[PDB]
This record gives C-alpha cells, sequence and structure tokens, in this order.
RNA sequence: AGGAAUUCCCAGUAAGUGCGGGUCAUAAGCUUGCGUUGAUUAAGUCCCUGCCCUUUACACACCGCCCGU
C-alpha cells in the first residue's frame, strides 16, 4: 500500500510538470529511466535549468549515491552522454573529494566513468575542429 | 461410476 | 433427397436468468406497474398486478449481462457477455445503437444526471465513456488491474468514482482523463460503491461484516478534495456484500449478502439530524439535573438507524427500490420475482410461467397441441401455440416421463423408486406405486395403447400395464448391472436395454431370452432410440461417439464423431431415418442414417441440455437446458442443400528529404498567422505533438530522420529552403539541444553550398550569428567534459594510493591483479 | 511478308552462309559436328510480378529494443 501511494504522488508530479519535485521520488523509489527523462525535460526548460544545482545539494546522502550510479549507464550511450555529464560535474565541484571517497561503490563507478568519458572529449574535440569552417567561410563571404 | 453423475 | 430446415421460433418457461440485475421502467405512466427482468439473450418486461409479458426486446446470440434505465425513461441500455452495448426505446422496442468498445462481458452500466454520458465497465480492466447523443465513444480509462466493480459519476466537478475486484477506490478528473486520488484502505474486493448525503459521503462494502464510511470534503497532498475514515456501521451478515444500493433521492440505504435476507437502513439528514440532537441535548440536561462531546460522538454514530429488514423464502439475486411506503422488487435463483411493501408484506408473485428448477424430462402429447414438462417439485402442461401453462402438479421429482395414449392422464417417474398418475382437468394424484428400489432411469411407451416398460437403478426390469386408471406389474426381468436405457421395437418382438456396462443387450419380448449384444463403447450408452421400419438402432454414450447398428444380425454400420462431449439425448423423427441428438457441447445435430452425414446445427441454447422431444408429427422439437428456458424449433418449407450449408460453417510514408520540406512550408505559414493574429490584438498539426512552437516543430521532424539517411536528404534539398534552415539552426544551438546533431547537419550545407552562400549578400547577417554561437557553445560544452577530466582522475589516483597501503602483500597483489583481467576471443 | 495474343535472347552473343559424319541410345523431308561473316541496346533499381533469407569475432568509427494473438 506504499508504493502505490508513492506512485500516485510521482504520477501526479508528473503531470503538474513538476519535475524538480519529481527528482526525489523517483531516485528514492529507484527508477533510472524515469529519473533520465526528467533530467531531460528540466534542462530543455531554461528556468529549470539553472536551479537543477541548487536541488542536487537538498538531496539527502544516499539518494545521491544511487544516483551517481544511474550516470553509469547514462554515459555508456552517446545520446544520453550530455545529461549524465552535466549532472557528473555538479558532484565533482559541489561535494568534498574525500567525501565522494566515502561513497559506497564510488571505485568500481570510477572504473566504468573513465574509459566513456574519455570517448566523448575525443569527439567533442573534432566538432570543434569542424567548427572553424565558419571561420573560413566569413572570410570568403563578400 | 455412477449414473448419477453421468446423466443426472 | 432435399433436406428442410428448422428455425427457432419461441422462447418460453424462463421469467428471470439468475446473472444480470433487476430494474424498475416507466411506461404509460405507471413508475412501479412494470420491470425489467433479464433472460437468456433476452430482456423481458413484466407487469406485476397482470401477471403478463408486455414486451420482449430482441438479442442476437450473446446472453444479457446487466441493464441500465435512462433517466428520461424513453431508452434503457443492455449490456452483453461479448461485450457490445445496445441501447433500447421503450415505447418502440427496437434498438438501434450499438456500442462494442470493449472485449469482455459488461459488469456495469450507469447514465449521469443529464442523460448525455454513459459510463461502462467490464470484466477487462477498462472503463469507457460514451456520448449518448451523438452516438460515439469519448475515451477510455486503464488504470485498474482487475475487473470493474462499480463506476459513479460525480456532478458538481465533473469527477468519476470507481471500484474493481482489486482492492483499489480510484478517483479520476474526466477533464483530463487522469487518476489523481488512489485509495488503499481496503483488505479485499470492494463489491460495493454508492454515493449519499448530496455527494458529501462515501459508503464500501467489502467480504467482511464491517461496512465503512467516508466523508468528501473538497477544496503527498491531496488535490480536489480529502476523504477521511468517519466510521464504520455493523451487517448482521457474517458473509460478502453481494449489492449496494440506494434509491434514487431517498433515505434508504439497502445491503444484501449472499443469504435471503435483505437488510436495509435509513439515514436521518438535515431538521431531523438536528432535533434529534436537540432532544437528545435536553435529555441530557434532564440527566444532569437528576444527578457534550460525547453526545455529539453519540448523535454521528446515530446519523443512520437500521429499520426492520425483509426476508426473502430464497435468496436474492438483483433487487430494486423505489420510494415516493417503499416498493422493493427481488429476483431469485428461482425464476421467481417477488414485490415487500414497508413503511413487511408480500405484494405478488410471477412464481407462473416457469419451473423452479432445470426441466429433466420433455415430453408431447399424442396430439401436437400439449406439451409436457416436469422438473424437480413441479409438473406443467404448455400450449404448443398459445404457449401457457395450462395445469400444474406438485411431484417428489422428476427423471423420465411418457405421455398415456389417452389425452387425460400422464404418467412420471422419480429419484425415488415412484410412480405418480395425474388426469389434466381433475390436477390430482390418483395414487402412488412402490414400483422400483432404487432412481428409476427410462420409460418405454408399448406400440400398442396398452401397457408400459420400466427400467431403473434397481437391477430388475419390470412390465406394467394399465387397469379411474392404474397400472399393476405383470412380469420382471432381472439382469445383473444397473439398466441406463430401455426402448423397445416398433414391433413387439424385441426388447432394447442398455447395462451400466459398455454393452446393449437385446431381448425377445416374448420369451424373455437372449438374441444379440451390441458393444464398443468406451463408455456407458445414455440414450437410444429405434427407428420406425426397426432396421437400425442408434445409441450415443458418454464417450462423444455415436454408433448405428442393425436389428437384423447386430452389425454396426457407422461411428461418428458428433458432439464435443457427451451426448444426452436422441431420437428418431417419425417419417424418415433421420434422427435428432443433443449432448453438453451448447448444440442440437440432425443427423441421415442412410447416408452418414450431419445436414444441420441448431444453436439457441447457452448451456448443456439435458432432454430433447420430437413430435410425432415431426413438425416441432422442444429442448430443455441448464439454463432455465425452454425452445421450440420448427420445420420450414425452404429446402435446405448440404454443401451450400457446408461452405456457411468456413465462413462463420513520405520520404526524409520530402519531410523537411513540409515542416519548412509549414513554419513559414504559421509565423505568417501568428504576425496577423497579434497585429488585430492592436495548426492541428501542432496540437497532435502538444502545443509547441512552429520551430520546435521542425526539431522533431530532423530527429526523426534515421541516421543513414541524412546526408542525401541534405543534398536533394533545394537552395530555396536554405536560408530559413541557418536561422533555424541557429536556433537549435542556442537552447543547446542536439547540438551534436545539428552541427553535423549544419556543416553540411555549408560545404555543399559554399559557393552560392558566398555570391548572397543577403546571408551576411545570418552566419555572423552562426559563427559566435556555433564555437561559443561546443566549447562550453567540450569544457564540461573537460572539467570532468580532472575530477574523475584525481579520484582514480586517490583509490589507488589506498590500495598501495595494504600492500600477504603477494596475496594482495595476486587478489588485486586478478580483479583486472578481461578475456577476448581470439583466433591463434 | 503474315492480326490479337504469346515465347525466347547479353559478345564471337542475335542473325546469314557452306561443308562433313550417321558414331552399340535417339535420329531420315530429320539429328549432330566443324568452319566462314558478324551486329543495335544495357553493366542498374525493387516501381509491377515473384524468389531466397533475417529482426539477439565488442580495434577505431558508427549505432542504441520489431509488433500482435
Ligand atoms: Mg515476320
Ligand atoms: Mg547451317
Amino acid at each position: 500500500e506504499e508504493q502505490v501511494v508513492r506512485q500516485q504522488e510521482l504520477d501526479n508530479l508528473l503531470h503538474e510538470k513538476r519535475y524538480l519535485r519529481a527528482l526525489g521520488l523517483a531516485i528514492s523509489l529507484d527508477r533510472p529511466h524515469t529519473v533520465l527523462t526528467v533530467i531531460q525535460a528540466i534542462r530543455r526548460d531554461p528556468e529549470a535549468c539553472e536551479k537543477l544545482e541548487a536541488t542536487m545539494l537538498r538531496l539527502r546522502r544516499d539518494q545521491k549515491e544511487a544516483l551517481l550510479r544511474f550516470c553509469v549507464t547514462w554515459n555508456t550511450n552517446s545520446r544520453h552522454c550530455h545529461e549524465a555529464q552535466a549532472v557528473l560535474g555538479v558532484l565533482l565541484r559541489r561535494e568534498a573529494p574525500e567525501e565522494l571517497l566515502a561513497y559506497e561503490g564510488v571505485r568500481a563507478a570510477l572504473e566504468a566513468l573513465l574509459p566513456y568519458t574519455e570517448r566523448h572529449f575525443q569527439r567533442l574535440s573534432r566538432t570543434l575542429q569542424a567548427a572553424a569552417f565558419l571561420d573560413f567561410l566569413w572570410h570568403n563571404m563578400k | 461410476i455412477s449414473v448419477h453423475k453421468l446423466k443426472l | 433427397k432435399q433436406y428442410l430446415r428448422y428455425v427457432a421460433s419461441a422462447v418460453f418457461g424462463v421469467i428471470g436468468s439468475q446473472k444480470g440485475n433487476i430494474v424498475f421502467v416507466t411506461l404509460r405512466g405507471e413508475k412501479g406497474r412494470y420491470v425489467a427482468v433479464p433472460a437468456c439473450e433476452h430482456v423481458f418486461i413484466w407487469d406485476l398486478r397482470k401477471g403478463e409479458k408486455i414486451l420482449i426486446l430482441q438479442g442476437l446470440k450473446q446472453e444479457v449481462t446487466c441493464l441500465c434505465p435512462s433517466p428520461d425513461g424513453l431508452h434503457l441500455a443492455v449490456g452483453y457477455e461479448d461485450g457490445s452495448i445496445r441501447i433500447f426505446s421503450l415505447l418502440s422496442g427496437e434498438g438501434n445503437v450499438t456500442f462494442n468498445g470493449h472485449k469482455a462481458a459488461i459488469t456495469t452500466l450507469k447514465y449521469d444526471q443529464l442523460g448525455g454520458r454513459l459510463a461502462s465497465g467490464s470484466k477487462d480492466t477498462d472503463i469507457i465513456v460514451w456520448d449518448v447523443i451523438n452516438e460515439s465513444g469519448l475515451y477510455r480509462l486503464k488504470g485498474h488491474k482487475d475487473a470493474i466493480t462499480q463506476a459513479l459519476f460525480l456532478r458538481e466537478k465533473n469527477l468519476l468514482v470507481t471500484s474493481g475486484k482489486d482492492t483499489m477506490v480510484k478517483w479520476w478528473d474526466l477533464d483530463t482523463q487522469h487518476c489523481f486520488k488512489t485509495m488503499v484502505g481496503h483488505r479485499t474486493e470492494v463489491w460495493g460503491l454508492v454515493l449519499l448525503s448530496e455527494e458529501k459521503r462515501l459508503i464500501t462494502g467489502a467480504s467482511d461484516s464491517e461496512l465503512r464510511v467516508w466523508d468528501i470534503a473538497y477544496l503527498p497532498e491531496d488535490r480536489i478534495l480529502s476523504c477521511r475514515k468517519a466510521g464504520s456501521i455493523m451487517r448482521e451478515g457474517r458473509d460478502r456484500v453481494v449489492n449496494l444500493a440506494v434509491d434514487k433521492t431517498g433515505r434508504i440505504l439497502a445491503c444484501h449478502g449472499t443469504d435471503s435476507v435483505l437488510e436495509l437502513f435509513c439515514i436521518l439528514s438535515k431538521k431531523e439530524i438536528q432535533k434529534k440532537m436537540d432532544k437528545k441535548m435536553k435529555k441530557a440536561r434532564k440527566k444532569a439535573k437528576l444527578h457534550p462531546e460525547v453526545n455529539v460522538e453519540m448523535s454521528l454514530q446515530d446519523e443512520i438507524q437500521r429499520v426492520t429488514n425483509i426476508k426473502t423464502s430464497a435468496k436474492i439475486k438483483s433487487f430494486d427500490l423505489i420510494h415516493s411506503e417503499l416498493k422493493a422488487v427481488f429476483l431469485l435463483q428461482n425464476n421467481l420475482v417477488e414485490l415487500y411493501s414497508l413503511n413487511p408484506v408480500r405484494t405478488s408473485r410471477i412464481t407462473i410461467g416457469g419451473h423452479r428448477s432445470d426441466v429433466r424430462t420433455l415430453s408431447f402429447s399424442s396430439d401436437n397441441i400439449a406439451v409436457l414438462s416436469a422438473a424437480a417439485d413441479s409438473i406443467k402442461i404448455w400450449n404448443r401455440s398459445t404457449l401457457q401453462c395450462i395445469r400444474t402438479m406438485t411431484c417428489e421429482y422428476a427423471l423420465c416421463s411418457f405421455f398415456v395414449p389417452g389425452d387425460r392422464q400422464v404418467v412420471i417417474g422419480t429419484k425415488t423408486g415412484k410412480l405418480q398418475l395425474y388426469d389434466l382437468a381433475s390436477g390430482n394424484l390418483l395414487e402412488t406405486i412402490d414400483a422400483h428400489d432404487g432412481a428409476l432411469w427410462s420409460m418405454s411407451l408399448s406400440p400398442d395403447q396398452r401397457g408400459f416398460v420400466t427400467g431403473g437403478a434397481d437391477k430388475s426390469v419390470k412390465f406394467w400395464d394399465f387397469e379411474r386408471l392404474s397400472v399393476k406389474q405383470t412380469r420382471t426381468l432381472q439382469l445383473d448391472e444397473d439398466v441406463l436405457c430401455v426402448s423397445y421395437s416398433p414391433n413387439q418382438k424385441l426388447l432394447a436395454v442398455s447395462l451400466l456396462d459398455c454393452t446393449v443387450k437385446i431381448f425377445y419380448v416374448d420369451t424373455l431370452k437372449f438374441f444379440l449384444s451390441l458393444y464398443g463403447h468406451k463408455l456407458p450408452v445414455i440414450c437410444m432410440d429405434i427407428s420406425h421400419d426397426g432396421a437400425l438402432i442408434a445409441t450415443g454414450s458418454a464417450d462423444r461417439n455415436v454408433k448405428i447398428w442393425g436389428l437384423d444380425f447386430g452389425d454396426c454400420h457407422k461411428s461418428l464423431f458428433a458432439h464435443d462431449d457427451s451426448v444426452m439425448y436422441l431420437q428418431f423423427v417419425p417419417k424418415s431415418h433421420l434422427f435428432f441428438t443433443a449432448g453438453k457441447d451448447h448444440k442440437i445435430k440432425q443427423w441421415d442414417a442412410d447416408k452418414f452425414e450431419h445436414i444441420q446445427t441448431l444453436e439457441g441454447h447457452h448451456q448443456e441440455i439435458w432432454c430433447l422431444a420430437v413430435s410425432p408429427s415431426g413438425d416441432y422439437v422442444v429442448s430443455s437446458s441448464h439454463d432455465k428456458s425452454l425452445r421450440l424449433w420448427e420445420r420450414t418449407r425452404e429446402p435446405l442443400i448440404l454443401e451450400e450449408e457446408r461452405e456457411m460453417e468456413r465462413e462463420a510514408t513520405v520520404k526524409a528529404a520530402e519531410r523537411i520540406m513540409e515542416a519548412i512550408e509549414l513554419y513559414r505559414e504559421e509565423t505568417a498567422k501568428m504576425k496577423e493574429h497579434k497585429a488585430i490584438c492592436k495548426n492541428p498539426i501542432l496540437m497532435a505533438y502538444g502545443s509547441i512552437s512552429p520551430s520546435a516543430y521542425v526539431l522533431e521532424i530532423f530527429k526523426g530522420i534515421k541516421s543513414s539517411e541524412l546526408e542525401e536528404s541534405l543534398l536533394v534539398l533545394p537552395f530555396s529552403y536554405v536560408p530559413d534552415i541557418l536561422k533555424l539552426f541557429n536556433e537549435f544551438i542556442q537552447l543547446g539541444s542536439d547540438v551534436e546533431l545539428i552541427c553535423r547537419c549544419l556543416f553540411f550545407l555549408l560545404r555543399i553550398h559554399f559557393g552560392q552562400i558566398t555570391s548572397n549578400q543577403m546571408l551576411v547577417p545570418v552566419i555572423e550569428k552562426l559563427r559566435e554561437t556555433t564555437i561559443s557553445k561546443v566549447s562550453q560544452v567540450r569544457d564540461v567534459i573537460g572539467f570532468n577530466m580532472a575530477g574523475l582522475d584525481y579520484l582514480k589516483r586517490e583509490c589507488e594510493a589506498k590500495s598501495e597501503v595494504m600492500f600477504s602483500h603477494l596475496e594482495e597483489k595476486k587478489r588485486k591483479r586478478k580483479k583486472r583481467e578481461k578475456l577476448i576471443l581470439t583466433l591463434t
């Protein structure tokens, strides 16, 4: 009788478009796909994107731990890496490095994250090289 | 077997 | 060799089916005079005072499951086991509206107050709301997980509340088709749900003695409404709640369990509640003089009071209430409807018109005018044409019965070893003969008008003759096992009996000597019949096969599959070698004994068929089934051709490049339209994707394009659409959405149209916005990933440092190494 | 100089021309060798008419769940 009540609130929170409040419940209910859809929906909305990192601080400790293991799967897929990288950026700058070591499964999390994140950096480097073609077009326009 | 099952 | 078709003429002997609900109807301005009762595949309108059928509403091949009368009174909604919903006009008697959204039996049907919307529940876990006036289905609700028990509208805020066989109560916002509130209180099925006190209290019935109530107040935070546990009221019945009903605009709440008694409750509201509270306070003040919150608590518990409960003869299936004195109509397992009057006394019954149990034996008179049907505790005689019960006699039980050649008398068999005889005119039992020790199973009439033969559970077979009418026993024939069927030849030469062992033994009538034996059935033979010539005898067993045997030598001509279950009865037509059989597979079939062919199938009944009878003229056939109904079939003049009947059962986008063009054109048109609309202040495709900007709609078109087909679609696109795409691409990068996809598309167009872009001076502003945006956004994304370099790499080194402290060192080094060796395939 | 319908055909191929043999089967107004002359169009799609398969070797790069009874 508990989950169906929690599910009813989660089904509600999506309906009035309250994605910020939906972050806590979906992480607590352990739905990685639901969180991923909400994270994408937050970023497209302009005002919600800036208040994203403020929300992440208010979450308790264990929600951030299960959240971290969600980003491991998301960073694997190229279509889903950008939403993962934005989230992983928040954890690094906000929280203390020694506290990151205190997390459970952080050692196993670091093993998977490094190779796939290295792949994304090389792809963006090639795009930056291709972006220089705009400067060549500007000088050749009359 | 009895007729009660089969017929009735 | 041409055959003739048999067609179902009428259905009789049924008052009310066990499944369904009884409803009061308004005809000719009399609210309580007429009632609507469900039968097998039909629904009947009865007059309680007169006792006759005013009107019958046609059905099609499927049983009716539930009934709902329209608020206006002109229409009544009908639900079927298939899932189709049909609405009938009472005055015309013809229904032309069909709703077939559901895929299972329609459990409930309810109307709103106005009558424009209809809500239906089914065993499939769905609720569908229909537009009655427009004859269309509005929307489907899919929240529930089990069968739907109840569905009720709310007038005040356009809300629907539903209950199901699952332990949940769900609240729906019909405007958005969203389930906003769910109750999890109950432990078991929520069988009942009613609204009371002007939609301020909620009452639920479950499979327990306690009956819970909630109070609702309009406005995990609650939304729209809130509900609190007001309390519970006790029930006398200890069983499950079958039904909860409240009469329209009344103060009477009726609770019904599996037992026969119906429980009534009366609510106190408005001044009556206030007057009772004032009286209680004065009595409390008098008690204080002789020698409050408790008084208020006493008032709350006494808000609803128990009036005297109605008791019925048998258990009730459905009931209805009307209040101007309370009138309550009932439907029982017996096809019997009763009305009781209370402010209890029984005012009327419609017990005439059907047997109280399933008809086990069935017979015709010597002429075709009369039809005999007998069951447990009742015997009735039916006129074939006029179709009303001529006379009724009580009996101990019915298993077999023949009609004596005299038109005045009848003879029946019983489960107890007895025989009873009656006159039709006198309507009394003549005498009772202890014919057999055990159950008497079969009875056969002599070819000549004198005498008859009985066989039964007692292993002997006894011969009787007629002697005011009386019967005496001439001689008896004793056998080794039980006797299933006795039937002897159209000439008085040969006698055929069926035993419990899988054999049919033929005896000479004159000498009582063995003549023949028929074997080969895996299961004992239930039914037997002998042709008019006497050449062929057909035997049917509990095993599905039916076999034809010749009397001359006992040779088996044929064995047929026939029904899918055990065959119950078999009988030849009088004129020719055609016989009718009925089995437990819901069917009646006729066969040609000479050609061993299946000619016809009658598909009227909905349950297993107990008995069958054919007229001596052969024109009419009557059958009885587990469903409490009797059906009549008649021969028609239209010829039947076999192979024409045999075939009756056999019968019974746009390319990626073009998509970009339409998206751009749609964007061009709308931006002009919004410009005009704003000036006045001083499309359907967009709502299809949800309300979004026209610039947004172009984006998902690009996302929908497959990666492989991306490059040639851009090559195909003409330069006319290119400047617009560059403006739209700039808008995409600034939002930051799908930058990798857009930049890959953007860089391709610039290369292929490099020369033409350079010439056009109109594009000079465009790339200046593009040049500043593109590098700024791409660098930002790369920096975010690049910042993750430092944090992850540093945390990697810290974990490696901790492992160094532990380094037993060889064991730890071996254990540490062992983790980091993955395995790959290699062709050596 | 052979209608309607219909059949076959991509390089020494289509078509024309001559000269032999009758070979343990077949072949007589027919069968099979051998040489001579030698072209037009086409080297790609699943639109029609059909056929064969599939929809559970982790370099880089790419890609990211067939559906129903
Ligand atoms: Mg020619
Ligand atoms: Mg030649």
